């Protein structure tokens, strides 16, 4: 569990601070990563490992960890940094506990496509698919990380770029089967007792990491995204 | 789980040259790509365990090397009587089973271990449903309690596949197919070492094989000995 | 006020660290151990401290902090847990269960491998039982599979024990090169000499 103020406001021309409260458990033991996604584009990572920035990410947003709880910084905002800020760890129990979300609003290259979507049969499902183009797929990890429309996003699971150990969500354990194939970088997540409760984009998002993200601790963040399928089970 | 040719006939002898392609990788990271003759009836006979490097035996298939992603080991020139199945096998992979390739049928014409160190098992003829059954394969020679031994089972049809690896003293490591159900149990430290069935559920019906050392990881160990195997005959 | 810095810097930076089989133990002590510094270092990849957190690590005095350094694969990093077997966790370094340090870690890819060769380390691949939690064997006498006497030879009976890694700069990540310092800590009947900058 995080705890992230909900819609937070700002002016134009100064700065903000978005923060993240966290247990011990998660954050005391872990590093913070904060992802930035604009209202209907896919979203992308912002900070990791509490004090660095991807190549694409500029000098305008700087992170801090002290303590149990994380604090974000975008000195100088403007109306471009309108969009919603996630907060998300790995929690000592086997799990990836994302963020609620921050509304900072002010009014004043490898594709990673996915499908395998459409609306089914409530109670079973279909296959997810996924796709890459010439990245080193055995190099990297892979994750599921579903967002209903509008929603908040959160963690589904997560397959290591060795292919063994993986670890499920509180919610889709055992129900849920996901896997990697070598044939053209691909990633079948199978579904299954479906309780409609799923209408998501199930995005199929790149890692840096090899393996699980339990063992490396300091550098688990999350590369560029891909384009999701939306799945509207819907009963 | 790796891709083989299903089977091999074409030009017998002269552009054979089977290979596992697919490996993720540059052909492992230790480097060692198995290639077992396992010949119908009796136990598999190694053949290539580095990328070439042949040991004491047949000469006449070699140069296996590593042609970009696939280890094509060059078979042609090596004879045009044999009716066989080749298997490969190589990964690095901590604690990854099924490491075995499908059936290669290399048979360039279809129609046309003994007194090493010791071969003994427990001939599970017409095995009661589960229970609890104990195979073991005492060695006269090498010590069974310092090397690393392991047990390899194969079915009807289907290929090998990693099923148990016990290290020297404190390793019990299992496979993702029993998952637990089976547990490894070394005999006494000077005479065996013996294995464990406890209520198999219907698919340790195929025939196992005791083998003197590790199979992924490979180490020559001097010389690659197995053990002929017993039908379990399950009776679900 | 904060001087005699501890000699961390100079650990966590250098050449040639170590092997497995043969692992430094350096015993730092008196000194304010400014464990703040230690996570603004190189980019680690791991930073898993088992005992306690971190931000109170700064606010513990302790008695002497042993730093041991050694070098193993990608996929061998999960090894090095409290508790756990392995090729290398239990034939070459194991940690007991009440670990109160950190497994501080971090890919070396970058200076521990050339294209000429890499037989500079090795892992024990044989050995006999399991090592006692933090023990380390020296040894380099020819491994006897028992039932034959081998005052040294090198065939069907007795072998090497020990065996090199391949580490290569034109690899994936797993099989390259990876740096691995724990940092056990202890509290004896003795005035404790690192506290913490305060």
């Amino acid at each position: 569990v995080l705890t992230q103020p909900p819609s937070a406001s700002g002016t134009p021309g100064q700065r903000v601070t978005i923060s993240c409260s966290g247990s011990s458990s998660n954050i005391g033991s872990n590093t913070v990563n904060w992802y930035q996604q604009l209202p209907g584009t896919a979203p992308k990572l912002l900070i990791y490992s509490n004090n660095q920035r991807p190549s694409g990410v500029p000098d305008r947003f700087s992170g801090s960890k002290s303590g149990t709880s994380a604090s974000l910084a975008i000195s100088g905002l403007q109306s471009e940094d309108e969009a919603d800020y996630y907060c998300a760890a790995w929690d000592d129990s086997l799990n990836w506990v994302f963020g609620g979300g921050t509304k900072l609003t002010v009014l004043g290259e490898v594709q990673l496509v996915e499908s395998g979507g459409g609306v089914v049969q409530p109670g079973g499902s279909l296959r997810l698919s996924c796709a890459a183009s010439g990245f080193r797929f055995d190099d990297h990890a892979m994750h599921w990380v579903r967002q209903a429309p509008g929603k908040g996003l959160e963690w589904v699971s997560v397959i290591s770029g060795d292919g063994g150990s993986t670890y499920y969500a509180d919610s889709v354990k055992g129900r849920f089967s996901i896997s990697r194939d070598d044939s053209k970088n691909s990633l079948y997540l199978q579904m299954n007792s479906l309780r409609t409760e799923d209408t998501a984009l199930y995005y199929c998002a790149k890692d840096r990491s090899y393996g699980p993200p339990d063992v490396f601790n300091y550098e688990y963040g999350m590369d560029v995204w891909g384009q999701g399928t939306t799945v509207t089970v819907s009963s | 789980v790796l891709t083989q040719p299903p089977s091999a006939s074409g030009s017998p002898g002269q552009s054979v040259t089977i290979s596992c392609t697919g490996t993720s990788s540059d052909f492992g990271g230790y480097n060692s790509v198995s290639w077992y003759q396992q010949h119908p009836g009796k136990a598999p006979k190694l053949m290539i365990y580095e990328v070439s490097k042949r040991p004491s035996g047949v000469p006449d298939r070699f140069s296996g090397s590593k042609s970009g992603n696939t280890a094509s080991l060059t078979v042609s020139g090596l004879q045009a009587e044999d009716e066989a199945d080749y298997y490969c096998s190589s990964y690095a992979g901590s604690n990854n089973f099924d490491v075995f390739g499908t059936g290669t049928k290399v048979t360039v014409l279809g129609g046309g271990g003994g007194s090493e160190v010791q071969l003994v098992e427990s001939g599970g003829g017409l095995i009661q449903p589960g229970g609890s059954l104990r195979l073991s394969c005492a060695a006269s020679g090498f010590t069974v309690s310092s090397n690393y031994m392991s047990w390899v089972r194969q079915a009807p049809g289907k290929g090998l596949e990693w099923v148990s690896v016990i290290y020297s003293g404190g390793s019990t490591y299992y496979a993702d197919s029993v998952k637990g159900r089976f547990t490894i149990s070394r005999d006494n430290s000077e005479n065996t070492l013996y294995l464990q069935m406890n209520s198999l559920r219907a698919e340790d019906t195929a025939v196992y094989y005791c083998a003197r050392g590790e199979i992924q990881p490979y180490y020559y160990y001097g010389m690659d000995v197995w053990g002929q195997g017993t039908t379990v005959t399950v009776s679900s | 006020n904060i001087t005699n810095l501890c000699p961390f810097d100079e650990v966590f930076n250098a050449t040639r660290f170590a092997s497995v089989y043969a692992w430094n133990r350096k015993r730092i002590s008196n000194c304010v151990a400014d464990y703040s510094v230690l996570y603004n270092l190189a980019p680690f990849f791991t930073f898993k401290c088992y005992g306690v957190s971190p931000t109170k690590l700064n606010d513990l005095c302790f008695t002497n902090v042993y730093a041991d350094s050694f070098v193993i694969r990608g996929d061998e990093v999960r090894q090095i847990a409290p508790g756990q077997t392995g090729n290398i966790a239990d034939y070459n370094y194991k940690l007991p269960d009440d670990f109160t340090g950190c497994v501080i870690a971090w890919n070396s890819n970058k200076l521990d491998s050339k294209v000429s060769g890499n037989y500079n380390y090795l892992y024990r691949l044989f050995r006999k039982s399991n090592l006692k939690p933090f023990e380390r064997d020296i040894s380099t006498e020819i491994y006897q599979a028992g039932n034959k006497p081998c005052n040294g030879v090198a065939g069907f009976n007795c072998y090497f024990p020990l065996r090199s890694y391949s580490f290569r700069p034109t690899y994936g990540v797993g099989h390259q090169p990876y740096r691995v310092v724990v940092l056990s800590f202890e509290l004896l009947h003795a005035p404790a000499t690192v506290c913490g900058p305060k």
